């Protein structure tokens, strides 16, 4: 007659040995499928077009975001250095004649 | 005027008082009919900014294709505009001079959305709502029709709480309850 | 951002994974853990203060997260959904528990009794409700539908009287007694409400 | 016309729909009175709502309650469901804002599950 | 959440039909971008457009995982529940803990009287990358799904040849460390699927010297699952077993979780076909 | 399906095997029927009738 469908195979210790020297060939040679982890001027002309392309698209982000009311999705990424200044740390308030803090801005550990 | 004759049609070949290439074949009267807006300069409210995004799209196609500024700052920015879902799909960049329509901007207005959400029938019957008060977002209910809504604000657009208008929507499944006051 | 103010600064800028709106905040009172709450998300983001990564993303609500606020006796924190749902964490040292407890609508605007023990919530039906922590009940609630007054606009076209704007409290402070409440919200009107005789003492326009 | 309420009570997949007319104090349960309930021990159970807050505020008011849904325990507290937020919304439409209050307060002391349902929804630790 | 969870599928198919419609352009403007680089002759439907020829001008600036795990993939870790069918045999209840165990970040809950619906929709809520159940015949343990949860899909498997670990000795406790792991013989395009539906069960990041390894191994259209520990001699590396034998087969891959029983299907076992011997992966 | 093998042990020597009906539905025969001696279960493609008469091909 005919049958339908390749049955279950069944683990003999052939099916194995062909197994378990797979495993061995993988290991050893450590090319092995893993789930690995997401990590995370140039010309006088063209930065002339960068800085004029950002000023503008800062101008239509404030209207899109007052149309959107203002609930505003942040931007995904941001990295920067800044260099921060010691001064006596009544120099960095506004102009009121009081003050809360007095000493140095920049930490005794930072200098 | 006077569906002048054949004689006086010639030397009026250009005149028409209805139409003027001005007057851009009333594109902006066309679209307040289709979404039912209120105030008539709200048209080239949106149509202002609608032209600025093409404005930024063309300077932003003028730098070179290779640079990472440009790479990044468009997907930057239909990020937000997709968002704000005036633009149906992410993938496509020149869906930003293409697809950015004020039609488009014009149908997250509020009412086109309880329209789309099928609150109210129609879309002026929607308008109808607003200005009565029954609708809300969240805490506070919304009082003016032309409130756009972020598409992640689209989820929470609900009838306002012991309406008149959300106590009957109740009576038809025969659920309303009371200790809500609904 | 933290802040300091003996040398005016950013300690770290403690963000999210997909970069969420943070509408509120809640500082543990040992100040290791900060918790912010969303819009966007509803998953209660929890970040250390020393190291600036997310320690944890707090979830199990439905809708948004509208406050957040903590113990200052035992630090337990205590959430406040849109799914009227008051919701107690408890996350310090091996225990990880959850109680919810179901009001009847839309909460916002918590604040927790300097006791510790209770937790005081603005419904959107108006009323404020005082519940008790360590058990799940409430002690009693308080109505505030009637005693707000409420503006009508100069574009509205309804009665002031049944405009449903302003008639909840997007805020609540205990007074540190633990024997009053000040409410506040959308509307023109500020109240004090007393705690144990549940009846407000005076409003102010 | 005439003054009705109707508000629902709930559990496990029981509902129990309770509409409250202004009347002359009588109280059904599926076309028959509240004392012939079947558990017979738990027909205490639902007596709480008209026992806790006292048998008077009954006296002008109808609580027609039918259920369908859920066993012989899981009914009776739908009933007892029912006939609190029945009562206690009748006060807030169509009698005194004073009384619902009363009330409100009376039912959340003795026990919160006949106000607000009390889901089980599932936790995964 | 229920309102917005919703939505989300209906927008995310929007977004998949557009790109089918879009694969088209997809497809041409590959043609565009290699003319303008190497080779004159252009075709004549792409000649004739202006439409495409003004909207290359923006398209020149555009460039795998899959499309439901793509959100999360390296970033979140998962977090799996394993359950039961419905009032267990001591034997599954038992072999459920395996599976508990054969991943990392799972926890067993067992069920009686939930519904599908109320444990996937108290699960959507407290927020849990997919579902693992089970079920059993007399004991021997038969089948299992996994389907992620936020709008993602399902995969139906049975497994057939199965050795539980409390049957063999008292040989000890499994490592519990994030594994390696090995996928052979995954040529089809559906084959990729079942890869990237299962290798999201496990923690990101394996560790270049951790030292057990799950292999999923595929001679003969029956998946075939190991668990394996091992250690590096001086010449070769000698490994052991432990934990569970599986054969395993999927039959049927929805796309919608193992709630939805009408979503769209994308593979479908057939049995009762004139060639449903014949290939591999069908 | 019953009257069709005698024995149980009859049907296993059988099984797997393709068969197929009047109406030109498919299927496969797949375990022997324990409590009377001859049946077994068989699975189609589509619901099979009462008025139906499987048949298997066989040389």
């Amino acid at each position: 007659f005919d049958r339908t469908a390749k049955p279950v195979p069944v683990i003999t210790s052939e099916v194995t040995e062909s197994l378990e020297d797979m495993i061995r060939r993988r290991i050893q040679d450590s090319n092995f499928d893993d789930l690995q982890r997401r990590t995370l001027a140039l010309s006088e002309e063209l930065q002339k077009a960068h800085s004029e392309i950002s000023e503008l698209y800062a101008n239509l982000v404030y209207k899109l975001d007052v149309l959107s009311s203002v609930h505003f999705v942040p931007k995904p990424a941001s990295t920067s250095l800044e260099i921060r200044v010691e001064t006596p740390t009544i120099s960095m308030e506004d102009a009121q004649p009081l003050y809360m803090s007095n000493a140095s801005s920049l930490a005794p550990q930072e200098i | 005027v006077r569906k002048l004759k054949h004689h006086e049609q010639k030397l009026l070949k250009k005149v028409d008082f209805l139409e003027w290439k001005q007057d851009q074949g009333h594109r902006d009267t066309q679209v307040m009919r289709t979404y039912h807006i209120q105030n008539r300069e709200d048209y080239h409210k949106y149509n202002r900014i609608c032209g600025d995004i093409r404005r930024l799209a063309n300077k932003l196609s003028l730098l070179p294709p290779t640079d990472p500024f440009r790479r990044k700052h468009e997907q930057l920015l239909l990020d937000k505009l997709y968002a704000m879902g005036v633009l149906t799909t992410k993938s496509k960049i020149s869906d930003l001079e293409n697809k950015v329509t004020v039609s488009a901007i014009c149908r997250r207005r509020l009412p086109v959305i309880m329209h789309r959400l099928k609150m109210a029938e129609t879309i002026q019957d929607a308008v109808k709502f607003i200005e009565q008060g029954h609708v809300r977002v969240g805490p506070n209910l919304i009082n003016d029709p032309a409130y756009l809504v972020t598409r992640n604000m689209e989820d929470y657009v609900t009838w306002v709480d012991n309406s008149k208008i959300k106590k009957t929507l109740l009576r038809y499944r025969n659920q309303i309850d009371d200790f809500d006051f609904s | 951002r933290a802040w300091d103010l003996i040398r005016y600064r950013n300690f770290r800028t403690f963000t999210g994974t997909e970069r969420i709106q943070f509408n509120c905040l809640a500082v543990d009172p040992s100040g290791e853990v900060v918790c912010a709450g969303s819009l966007d998300n509803f998953d209660i983001h929890v970040w250390s203060v020393q190291t600036g990564q997310l320690l944890d993303a707090l979830s199990g609500h439905e809708g948004p997260v509208s406050c957040l606020s903590f113990s200052q006796e035992n630090s337990v924190l205590a959430s406040a959904s849109w799914d009227k749902t008051i919701r107690i964490w408890s996350i310090f040292g091996r225990s990880q528990q959850v109680e919810p407890i179901e009001v009847y609508s839309d909460v916002l605007a918590l604040s927790m009794r300097p006791d510790g023990k209770e937790v005081a919530v603005s419904t959107l039906k108006g009323q404020i409700s005082i519940f008790n922590i360590e058990d799940a009940k409430q002690v009693g609630n308080i109505d505030c539908r009637k005693d707000i007054i409420s503006g009508r606009f100069n574009q509205d076209r309804f009665t002031a009287k049944n405009s449903e704007r302003s008639k909840f409290f997007t805020t609540i402070h205990y007074s540190f007694d633990g024997m009053a409440i000040v409410a506040g919200g959308n509307n023109n009107s500020i109240c004090l409400y007393d705690v144990p005789n549940e009846v407000l003492l005076k409003r102010f326009i | 016309a005439v003054p009705s309420v109707q508000t629902f009570g709930k559990k496990k997949s029981a509902t129990a729909v309770a509409h409250v007319k202004a009347g002359k104090g009588l109280i059904k349960v599926n076309g028959s009175p509240i004392t012939l309930v079947e558990p017979e021990i738990l027909r205490f159970k639902v007596y709480e709502p008209l026992l806790l807050v006292g048998l008077d505020k009954f006296s002008n008011i109808d609580i027609r309650v039918r259920v369908t849904g859920g066993g012989h325990v899981s009914q009776v507290y739908a009933i007892r469901q029912a006939i609190a937020k029945g009562l206690v919304a009748y006060h807030q439409k169509y009698v005194d804002e004073q009384s619902k209050n009363e009330l409100k307060k009376a039912f959340t002391s003795y026990d919160r599950t006949l106000l607000i349902a009390d889901s089980r929804r599932p936790e995964p630790k | 959440m229920l309102r917005r969870q919703a939505r989300e599928r209906r927008e995310y198919l929007y977004r998949k039909a557009q790109e089918l419609q879009d694969s088209q352009l997809q497809q041409k403007r590959q043609i565009i971008k290699q003319a303008l680089a190497q080779g004159k002759p252009l075709p004549k439907e792409l000649a004739e457009d202006e439409s495409l020829q003004k909207d290359f001008r923006y398209d020149q600036s555009l460039k795998q995982v899959d499309d439901e795990y793509a959100a999360t993939s390296g970033i979140m870790d998962p977090r799996i529940i394993v359950t039961t069918s419905r009032d267990p045999s001591t034997r599954l209840s038992q072999f459920a803990k395996e599976i508990k165990l054969l991943f990392p970040n799972a926890v067993r809950l067992n069920r009686g009287n939930y519904v599908m619906p109320n444990l996937v929709d108290a699960c959507k809520k407290s927020g849990t990358t997919d579902l693992v159940v089970l079920h059993e015949h007399r004991g021997v343990p038969t089948s299992l799904t996994i389907s992620h949860f936020p709008h993602g899909p399902t995969a139906q498997f049975s497994l057939h040849n199965v050795v539980m670990r409390h049957d063999i000795i008292n040989a000890g406790n499994q490592s519990e460390v994030n594994p390696h792991l090995i996928f052979d013989n995954f040529t089809t395009a559906l084959g990729k699927r079942v890869v990237c539906i299962l290798k999201h069960l496990f923690n990101a990041g394996p560790k270049k010297d951790s030292e057990r390894v799950i292999t999923f191994a595929n001679r003969g259209d029956f998946i075939s699952v190991r668990q394996h520990v091992y250690v590096r001699t001086r010449e070769g590396v000698e490994i052991a077993e432990v934990g569970p034998r599986f054969e395993m087969r999927l039959f049927e891959l929805r796309l919608g979780t193992l709630e939805n029983k009408d979503a769209d299907v994308e593979w479908q076992l057939r049995r009762f076909i004139r060639t449903a011997n014949k290939k591999d992966y069908l | 399906i019953k009257d069709m093998f005698s024995s149980a042990m009859e049907v296993a020597r059988f099984e797997g095997a393709q068969i197929k009906t009047v109406s030109g539905i498919r299927g496969e025969i797949k375990r022997a029927l324990s409590k009377p001696e001859g049946h077994y279960r068989a699975a189609f493609e589509d619901k099979i009738l009462m008025s139906d008469i499987v048949i298997l091909r066989s040389w």
